[PDB]
């Protein structure tokens, strides 16, 4: 069956812009369609959007309408989003689904392992270190290396 | 009938104006289509797999090897994608003379991804009874003084005596070894005892792969950067394990610096005048980098990595949907 | 949106239904499907068609669409089930898109000197504030931790 | 075209059907309006992106393919590489051409066929409960609402429903 391979992890801030893309195996032009559907921490899936092989026609969720584009580059076997004016309610996973047919619909059969996406207005810093037991802040964005991290009010990830 | 209501069969158009060529037809409007012939490239030198091309510039491969003076910005190189000479790549052999099988060089380099260069016979160590200086030669000069091949050292008579040397060296790099050196053919000489103190002398270069000897041919010959002598490059490739080994009475100019050889396929020389800039491509011409994946295009025959094919066709577009029809 | 029960449970063996509840433009006129979501995984097709099973999915797993409403049946429930569950379908209204349902869980049984200071409180095995949600620990129990910049 | 159909004793396309490539427009009482056929374009579909990709698949990259040098007294192997050279590009750029030709015109009589096919497939449907208006349109002899629209659509024409109520109206004619 095809496998849906999403490009990796994303950090923006708020009013910027994100674009993911979906590599679909074999093809590489395709008979079905593929949608953009992703999923908050720690909430129901939401539809964006998708796009129909050869016609190229695109439905957006009225969610979105407005600041999601969905584009296919058919020789090369990818789709892709861009979603705009990023909020940090858009920190979320983003997945392609394709269909089983050409048009959209609620049926999406074949998944993406998803990919992450993080709006916050932090820029990216090193945690500095104070004696307590022991006191880890304020670092932003997420490690490799004690209590689960905290996000703070800054946006910064305090950690004991 | 009797209330008229109706159902009719029918097919799409729409706005395209997409045209494509059939065997009975030419130009016929189509609803859907894609073009497989790429076009466009983006006029620069790039990157493949991270790697820089190494840019010649103002030297071309003997100017490199050899190390011509001028030549001095490529001392440095050890690794690249592929090679670009220019067409102002004119900086060569500066004491004339014929480089020889250079075509064959050329065709052995192109699948050189990397070196390593090291001292073969590092100057005044491995010469302990011959002289290290002049020539140097303004034929190939430096900040207005006469100077030398950088990789290549001209020997020379240590006052008036040079007995029959025998340098050898055995590769223990794990790999073949470009070694290159020069024969010199002096004018009416004279200079041949001059810089060498044995008239009737040879040069004899052998190993398991290659065995020659080589007379100098003393004679009269037109000047060409102010010299009227000449002067023969040879290079051979050094068997990983085997000996190369060197005997003369003159007119040797030795092998100071060699190069270990990494091959790899998927590289190879280019003629480009297109600038160099920090862009990364799969395929490369050279014209300019191509970002594509049709199966065809009509920028240039000669590639760098996976590309797709050249055709001489100006329009290749292929139908996917049907005739278009939108107005009777 | 569609409305689904947040959470149902049951034992090996045993049999629990999730409901799916909608209306006229979405569940009531069109095809309904369901997902299965593991942790740290995509959600995974059940049911297609109101009823059909993909290949790969077992006819413990079968659905049902009634009028407005649409119901997931798992029997023979196991442990790996444990998971999220959400309910999709067309809604024809607004502007036409896949809705999905809000989903069921089913549950089987020195600063100082730099002019700063924070209170540390740690928080472990149970079962300007900023407070950390409980994580699992490996001990199987809950931990926390909560810092004022107690209890 | 071949099939009779495109550009035939279908005369025009719509612009006005968007979802797909064949299918229907219909009217009555309820009102008029178009659908696309999803079964015939999604095959349609098929065959088409599979024809597109067999081109692509027999059509393989070139890689890495630089120049060669001869000296002055190698003519004679420096024009038998140019040879070689042109000769392939010359090969290539036939084939390339050619197949497009004629994949094109096998495409637009798939299309040409499908269309055929599909007012065949509906007219079998309908038989004599309906008549033939030209123009890949039938007037039904019947009462025709959105329900019965979209019996024909999906395939489930229901003839013996009709029959009654079509005959007395092609019997009074
Ligand atoms: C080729 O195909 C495209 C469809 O892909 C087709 O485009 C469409 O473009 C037109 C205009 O450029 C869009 O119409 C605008 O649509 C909105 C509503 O959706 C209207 O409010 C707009 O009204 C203003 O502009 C008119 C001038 O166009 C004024 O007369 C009017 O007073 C308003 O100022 C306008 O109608 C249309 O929505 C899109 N549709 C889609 C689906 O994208 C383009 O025109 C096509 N060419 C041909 C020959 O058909
Ligand atoms: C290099 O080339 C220039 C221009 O061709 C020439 O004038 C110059 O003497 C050359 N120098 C050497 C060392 O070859
Ligand atoms: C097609 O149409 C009929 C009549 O409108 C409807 O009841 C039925 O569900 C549909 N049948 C199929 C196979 O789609
Ligand atoms: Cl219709």
């Amino acid at each position: 069956e095809v496998q849906l391979v999403e490009s990796g992890a994303e950090v923006k801030k708020p009013g910027s812009s994100v674009k993911v893309s979906c590599k679909a195996s074999g093809g590489p032009f395709r008979s079905y369609a593929i949608s953009w559907v992703r999923q908050a921490p720690g909430q129901g899936p939401e539809w964006m959007g998708g796009i129909i092989p050869i016609f190229g026609t695109t439905k957006y969720a009225p969610k979105f309408q407005g600041r999601v584009t969905i584009t296919a580059d058919d020789f090369a076997g990818t789709v892709y989003m861009e979603l705009s004016s990023l909020r940090s309610e858009d920190t979320a996973m983003y997945y392609c689904a394709k269909h089983m047919g050409y048009q959209v619909r609620e049926t999406m059969d074949v998944w993406g392992k998803g990919t992450t996406v993080t709006v916050s207005s932090a820029s990216t810093k090193g945690p500095s270190v104070f004696p307590l037991g022991c006191l880890v802040k304020d670092y932003f964005p997420e490690p490799v290396t004690t209590f689960p991290a905290v996000l703070q009010s800054s946006g910064l990830y305090s950690l004991s | 009938a009797d209330p008229g209501d109706t159902i009719c069969i029918g097919y799409h158009a729409n706005n395209s104006t997409d045209t494509v060529d059939t065997v009975l037809e030419k130009n016929v409007t189509v609803t859907h289509s894609v073009n497989l012939l790429e076009d466009s490239h983006n006029g620069k030198l790039c990157k493949l797999k991270g790697i820089a091309p190494l840019q010649l510039g103002k030297c071309n491969i003997a100017g490199w090897l050899l190390g011509n003076p001028e030549c001095d910005l490529l001392l440095t190189a050890s690794s690249w994608s592929y090679i670009v000479e220019t067409s102002n790549s004119e900086n060569g052999t500066c004491y004339p003379g014929d480089f020889i099988d250079y075509e064959e060089l050329r065709e052995q380099l192109s699948s050189v991804s990397s070196f390593e260069k090291f001292e073969i016979f590092p100057k005044t160590s491995s010469w302990p009874n011959h002289e290290t200086t002049k020539g140097v030669t303004a034929a190939c000069s430096y900040a207005g003084a006469s100077s030398f091949y950088r990789n290549l050292l001209w020997l020379t008579k240590k006052g008036s005596s040079y007995p029959k040397l025998s340098k050898s060296y055995v590769n223990n790099k794990g790999k073949e070894v470009l070694v290159l050196w020069g024969v010199h053919h002096p004018p009416t000489g004279t200079d041949q005892q001059s810089l060498y103190q044995n008239a009737d002398a040879y040069v004899s270069v052998g190993s398991s792969k290659y065995n020659r000897r080589f007379t100098p041919e003393i004679a009269a010959r037109p000047k060409v950067r102010d010299q009227a002598g000449r002067m023969n490059y040879y290079w051979t490739l050094l068997e990983p394990g085997d000996t190369i080994t060197f005997e003369a009475t003159g007119n040797l100019i030795a092998p100071w610096y060699a190069f270990a050889l990494n091959r790899g396929s998927g590289s190879g020389i280019i003629t480009s005048d297109a600038p160099v800039h920090d862009c990364n491509t799969k395929c490369q011409t050279p014209h300019g980098a191509i970002n594509s994946s049709l199966p065809f295009q009509n920028i240039h025959p000669v590639t760098i990595g996976e590309c797709p094919k050249y055709v001489r066709s100006t329009k290749l577009r292929m139908a996917t949907g049907l005739r278009n029809i939108p107005s009777i | 949106v569609l409305t689904q029960p947040p959470s149902v449970s049951a034992a090996p063996g045993q049999k629990v239904t999730i409901s799916c509840s909608g209306s006229s433009s979405n569940i009531g006129n069109d095809y309904v499907s369901w997902y299965q979501q593991l942790p740290g995984t995509a959600p995974k097709l059940l049911i297609y068609d109101n009823n059909k099973r993909p290949s790969g999915i077992p006819d413990r797993f079968s659905g049902s669409k009634s009028g407005t409403s649409a119901t997931l049946g798992i029997t023979g429930l196991q442990t790996g089930d444990e998971a999220n569950y959400y309910c999709a379908t067309w809604d024809r209204r607004p502007t036409a898109y896949v809705v999905f349902g809000g989903g069921t869980k089913l549950t089987v049984l020195e600063e100082l000197q730099a002019n700063k200071a924070t209170l540390v409180c740690l928080i472990s095995d149970f079962y300007g504030v900023e407070t950390t949600t409980p994580s699992k620990q490996s001990n199987n129990k809950y931990a926390a931790s909560s810092y004022l910049s107690c209890q | 075209g071949l099939f009779g159909a495109i550009a035939g004793f279908i005369e025009g396309g719509w612009t006005g059907m968007i979802d797909g490539w064949y299918g229907y427009h219909h009217q009555n009482e309820q009102g008029s309006g178009y659908a696309a056929d999803q079964k015939s374009t999604q095959n349609a579909i098929d065959g088409i992106t599979n024809k597109v990709n067999s081109v692509i698949e027999k059509m393989n990259t070139q890689f890495t393919a630089v120049g060669k040098e001869f000296n002055n007294l190698e003519r004679r192997i420096e024009n038998l590489n140019k040879k070689v050279d042109d000769g392939f590009l010359d090969i290539w750029t036939y084939n390339a051409e050619l197949l497009v030709l004629l994949e094109n015109e096998r495409t637009l009589d798939f299309h040409d066929s499908n269309v055929r096919n599909l007012y065949e497939k509906v007219k079998s449907q309908l038989k004599n409960n309906a008549k033939e208006i030209g123009n890949g349109c039938f007037e039904f002899y019947h009462k025709c609402d959105d329900a019965c629209m979209e019996s024909v659509r999906n395939g489930t024409y229901d003839y013996p429903k009709y029959s009654e109520e079509s005959k007395l109206n092609r019997e009074e004619i």
